[PDB]
């Protein structure tokens, strides 16, 4: 099954139908796949516990297939309520931010978390 | 239902039609050519 | 008459049929079949409010439809067991194209000016092979005018040809010994088969016809 | 090819673009916008 | 005459040989409906159409090879 | 930038669409400084 | 006389070597088969119906093909 | 004479092969929107247009090459 | 004479047809040996597919042949 | 006689030199759409050159069309 | 007489051409080996059987090219 | 003379197929260009000049072949 | 004679295409060794066996169609 | 004779099909460079040496078989 | 002459054969630039197994070189 985590508080749920915003895109997991170790992006994840599928805002982590179908996920705070357009007025003002060179990578992340809003 | 509801597209659609009467004149002459021996 | 015309009759008096005697009442919930031309509108409008997508989003937006419903309906009469020819009658479908391909490029000047002939330099290269790529995109803009048409004039005329050819050898195949008669459904499933296909190919060509000639009028009308 | 036989290529192609000119002004003012009084309606009954 | 009809057997079996693209090109579209799948899961759903649209694409090209093919064949 | 301070920036932005909680914005804003030693000798504590 | 007897023999040779294409579509479509449900072991099922169906086809151009070299050698 | 009709449709026999490869080029288009798709499954609508074009491209060149066939066999 | 000549021309030609299938059956089979080091033990579910996409490949070659030894003999 | 036969068969192989140009301009349209998927990204740099990378494609078979014209009308 | 003789000499010719695809295919197997065994260091022991099995088909396939072109050299 | 005309026809013609290989060489460099430049986002500037290098030497060789289809016809 | 001697020197020339795949064979092995040695690093002991193998045998088709060619000369 | 000479001007036809083995493969290393180059971001001081040799002996090969074109064709 | 004429024919066909190794030699050089560039430090080692490999590569295309030769002056 997964490991979903968070600092203060951990969620996960057999790994047969997990969607994963990966290093390699987007993975799918199901019951055994092959033991990988990739980067979790900042991401819009999906757990399915049957395939009833309940979607999750991430701010990226690690994910590790150990073979015996464990996919031990750590990742830190997340979603639906943090999707919930002040952070779109943010990434506008990190086009201001922009004007800084960290803070470039920085205001990058800003668009990239618009971008994963509008995924959302 | 159906009804003539007005859409100026003619000199939108001016270009094509213009060629569609140039096509119209040289088909002639070739299914005139072509219907010879 | 002609055989021909009284096919392009036939054409008209289904389209017609299409929006008068299939929608009842012009019903809110809809009809069955009415869901189609719904979801066609759609994603045709959907289609060239993406393409074209500017103050004329939708003013070519009749004439991407027409061109998509002439090739919908002519490859399927064509395709009934005895038919003659509408769009297997190639010099109907090469002329729309050339056509088409005309009222684009006369379209592009009068709209577009003799910055039209900057559509010829799609992008920015070293300076020596600036008019290189002038010549061989202008030749590969009226090569847009033939490859339109003779793409689905050749689809629907290789179908028929095929399906007839065959179709005589196969009776005479089960007039050889009786070991024919034995396995003699093999080659009527092998008919069919190609029949289905036939079909498909022809409606595959309306739609691929009204992106291509969105995607020429995009070329044409944002320059470059 | 059985469609190289006829030389009756104008007359075919003569029928051909009448179709096009009847096809293209009924759709254009009769029957797209007949979809479109029912969007606009369904539209109106949404809003309401 | 007998190097006319000679001439019409043999040019069918040349226009013959074009098919054989298409035939490749129908598995390459299908190849990658099957990466697909397997790395998602779920991509299939949208992912079907369109390979069903490459292998149709590549077939007409392979059906006008064949109908040169029967056209001389036949005729 | 650094990958921990890429997610880490990731988990700072995400506390901006819009709505939040108490906890997340205590995780996110805590930050300090930090003495920047060296081989007893000691520059500045410039911030976390 | 000897000139299309001949090309019946020759014609039908010619045609043989269009199958070889099928042949390696089918082979394409299987290659993507085993890495694909090896990539995720639980695809299989879904897989194995998409693989047949990418064989049938690929193998039917070929089909096609070989159909056009009988026609030949007994026509 | 019996050599120039023989030649005729021989000729438009050999023009037939050139389709093949640019059969092979838009499966290969189709292949390449599915592998895309999967790794990126919003990737999408951008990469739709850029595969219709490279689709009618690597079939213009067979287009040319069928005008010959039909060149040679009409003409 | 021409006739016999032709007969083994014709055969000689049908055996170009072989070449697809050499090339075919190790590409079924290189996915097999990748599948196989990729999973550890993907080997006894895919074994019989395996076995089925090698058959297909070998089988466009032996059609081919086939042609051959009708043109060789006839 | 044997010189109109001649420009015709002559026509038909320089015809087969296409083949090779509608591979290769799907070889750089793949490698955009491979390219973009990779990056999300790379298209504004790259988009200039895979028109370039199609147009030189394209050239080849040109040339290959050119010669059988060449035979034919002259 | 002269292009029977002229016939055999060619057709074992024609026949070598089959030869070429099986040897391309030993190599694509081995390929595949390396790869695997550089992969897992010791997948190797369940592998060779297999391995050997793929081979051996392959190269079979261009034993077949060969013989034919033996049965046309001598005619 | 016919036979001769024909001869340098002939020549020109089987001269023309050697064009291809080049051509598919410049799409292979400008191939790579793109999937290179993609991994890196920054290895254009390099990159870029040195492709153009690496299009003119596949090319060459096309280019060696067209010299000589000109030298039959023409010359 | 002169069809039979000319056909001989057409059918040796047709036999060299054979050879060609031998050619490409044995560079497709030696890739994958490269490959394979850049994925592990430290295989090539065990793995330079493997790529020679596949090597012989790639050449071994290029040397069966050479000789065919001595046989026609 | 005039069945030499013909046999000069269609043999420096076939001469010509040989290059273009060499024209696909000196664009896989010039591919090879660009796609090692992006990989490393520096790996070019040692390997633009080791690029131009792979390139050289590819053309070499190529250029064997455009001599042959020159010698048949001058005879 | 036939004969004569029958040489220079031969000598053209052979050309086709060293094809196959004008690709395969750039195909190990290839491999080794990607190895080393995801390594970098494999390649002192390496250097003498490519050599190897490429010319090995080269010898075949040169067999058919040798016997357009051997047709060639008989």
């Amino acid at each position: 099954k997964l490991q979903f985590a968070l600092p203060h508080e951990t969620l996960y749920s057999e790994v047969t139908q997990v969607n994963l915003p990966a290093k390699s895109g987007r993975i799918g997991v199901l019951a055994n796949h092959v033991p990988t170790v990739e980067q979790l992006l900042p991401g819009v994840v999906e757990v399915m516990e049957g395939s009833n599928s309940k979607k999750f805002f991430i701010s990226g982590g690690f994910a590790t297939v150990q073979p015996d179908s464990q996919l031990c996920v750590t990742a830190i705070e997340a979603p639906l309520e943090s999707f919930s357009e002040n952070i779109k007025n943010l990434l506008a003002e990190a086009k201001k931010n922009v004007s800084s060179s960290r803070e470039a990578a920085e205001a990058a992340i800003q668009v990239e978390v618009l971008e994963n809003l509008q995924s959302v | 239902m159906l009804k003539r509801f007005p859409t100026p597209i003619l000199k939108v659609y001016w270009p094509f039609f213009v060629a569609g009467a140039a096509v119209y004149y040289g088909m002639s002459k070739a299914a005139d050519l072509s219907s010879n021996t | 008459l002609t055989t021909f015309s009284l096919y392009t009759i036939i054409v008209l008096l289904v389209i017609t049929s299409l929006y008068t005697l299939t929608n009842n009442n012009n019903k809110i919930i809809g009809s069955r079949w009415l869901i189609s031309q719904e979801a066609i509108y759609d994603t045709i409008m959907n289609m060239t409010k993406g393409q074209i997508g500017g103050k004329n989003w939708g003013l070519y937006f009749p004439m991407i439809f027409t061109l998509f419903m002439f090739i919908f309906i002519a490859n399927l009469i064509s395709m009934i067991p005895y038919s003659f020819a509408l769009s297997a009658h190639l010099v109907f479908i090469i002329s729309l194209s050339i056509v088409i391909w005309l009222g684009n490029t006369i379209l592009g000047l009068y709209k577009h000016g003799w910055v039209f002939f900057s559509l010829f330099v799609p992008a920015g290269t070293p300076l020596p092979l600036v008019p290189l790529l002038v010549i061989i995109e202008t030749l590969s803009y009226f090569a847009r005018a033939i490859s339109l048409g003779l793409r689905l004039g050749s689809n629907i005329l290789a179908g028929h040809l095929l399906m007839v050819i065959l179709a005589g050898l196969t009776f005479n195949f089960m007039l050889i010994n009786l070991f024919t008669l034995v396995f003699g459904f093999v080659p009527l499933a092998m008919i069919l088969a190609i029949m289905m296909l036939e079909f498909a190919i022809g409606i595959i060509q309306g739609y691929v016809w009204a992106i291509l000639t969105a995607s020429y009028l995009k070329d044409a009308v944002y320059l470059h | 090819m059985p469609q190289l036989v006829p030389f009756y290529f104008m007359n075919q192609l003569t029928y051909g673009f009448l179709l096009m000119i009847t096809l293209l002004i009924l759709f254009s003012q009769f029957f797209l916008p007949m979809i479109l009084r029912l969007y606009v309606s369904r539209l109106f009954i949404s809003k309401l | 005459m007998q190097l006319v009809l000679a001439a019409k057997y043999i040019g069918a079996g040349i226009s013959t040989i074009g098919l054989l693209g298409a035939g490749i090109g129908i598995a390459i579209v299908f190849a990658a409906l099957i990466n697909g799948v397997s790395r998602n899961p779920s991509i299939k759903d949208t992912v079907f159409p369109m390979a069903i649209l490459g292998f149709a694409l590549s077939e007409a090209t392979g059906l006008f090879c064949l109908m040169v093919s029967f056209l001389l064949l036949f005729g | 930038i650094s990958y921990a301070a890429y997610l880490n920036v990731a988990a700072q932005a995400i506390r901006s669409t819009e709505l939040q909680t108490a906890s997340v914005l205590n995780r996110s804003q805590t930050d300090a400084f930090y003495t920047q030693y060296k081989n007893a000798s000691e520059p500045t504590p410039i911030t976390k």
